[PDB]
């Protein structure tokens, strides 16, 4: 999902 | 960065590290676009599903770095943030559309051999360069595999055709994103990964020999998986917003 | 303004170790  | 290599000294002098004050840790990458403005991904600052919502006082930026961890007294500059600006239509609830944020520093940073801004593309540079099969470059201090590097990593990756990007994922992609990475049939590897988020995807223009930031590391599903691609915020398409913010709040 | 021109590379007429891969993709990538 998001890079994070 | 997966399947990259150590950057050379001063190779990416616009690279910025977004750093949490407490506990002290790397949060994200970012880029220097002028002496007082830094560009990053909105999701580095605001992502409610993970209870993330940083305020200016929670963060620092570190500019001119090479080592991931060492304090580089000689060369790095540590700056405080005056204000964070997140795109108002950043769609965190669905697909990370418009994954972009600006940070204004509390004082201008002095440029040096290690600290220097990247250009933002004009319309024709974007049209000409952001085409499938042309390569850009991603840098960061993120994970080496889906495991942290000693120094800044670099990898070059080709831009991918939109239908291939679209068919690779169930996330609803938009024209404010592009994807990059090798296809399985190209027999090469490489990707950004966690911790590289917010940092720059750059291209060297053959028209004027300058480096332009075309993308921001935004999202992906794992890192360096076969048939998956990294996704990047499309900087040119969001440049109208960048210009509005800087015009209103001061270069 | 002076953006995008690196002190230790373009400003010294020095190339980094992999930038030619980017330039060559303009020839061969499409
Ligand atoms: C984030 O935190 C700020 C306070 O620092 C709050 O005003 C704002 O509503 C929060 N944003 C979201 C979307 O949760
Ligand atoms: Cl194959
Ligand atoms: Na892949």
């Amino acid at each position: 999902x998001p890079x994070x | 960065i997966v399947e990259g290599s150590d950057a050379e000294i001063g190779m990416s002098p616009w690279q910025v590290m977004l750093f949490r004050k407490s506990p002290q840790e790397l949060l994200c990458g970012a880029s220097l676009i002028s002496d007082r403005w830094v560009l990053t991904a909105a999701h580095c600052l605001l992502y409610p599903p993970w209870d993330k919502n940083f305020t200016e006082n929670d963060l620092l930026v570190r500019i001119g770095k090479h080592s991931r961890t060492r304090y580089e007294r000689n060369i790095e500059k540590i700056s405080m943030l005056e204000k964070i600006y997140i795109h108002p239509r950043y769609n965190w609830r669905e697909n990370l559309d418009r994954d972009i944020a600006l940070m204004k520093l509390k004082k201008p940073v002095a440029f040096s051999d290690y600290i220097h801004p990247v250009c933002l593309p004009d319309r024709e540079t974007a049209a000409s360069l952001l085409q499938a099969g042309y390569k850009g470059r991603v840098t960061g201090w993120g994970n080496l595999k889906e495991g942290q590097p000693s120094v800044l990593q670099v990898v070059n990756l080709p831009i991918v055709e939109r239908p291939v990007c679209k068919d690779s994922t169930r996330i609803r992609i938009t024209d404010n994103m592009f994807c990059a990475g090798y296809k399985p049939d190209e027999g090469k590897r490489g990707d950004a990964c966690e911790g590289d988020s917010g940092g720059p995807f750059v291209m060297k223009s053959p028209f004027n020999n300058r480096w332009y930031q075309m993308g921001i590391v935004s999202w992906g599903e794992g890192c360096d998986r076969d048939g998956k691609y990294g996704f990047y915020t499309h900087v040119f398409r969001l440049k109208k917003w960048i210009q509005k913010v800087i015009d209103q709040f001061g270069e | 303004a002076d953006c995008g021109l690196r002190p230790l590379f373009e400003k010294k007429s020095l190339e980094d170790k992999t930038e030619r891969e980017l330039l060559e993709s303009y020839i061969d990538g499409r």
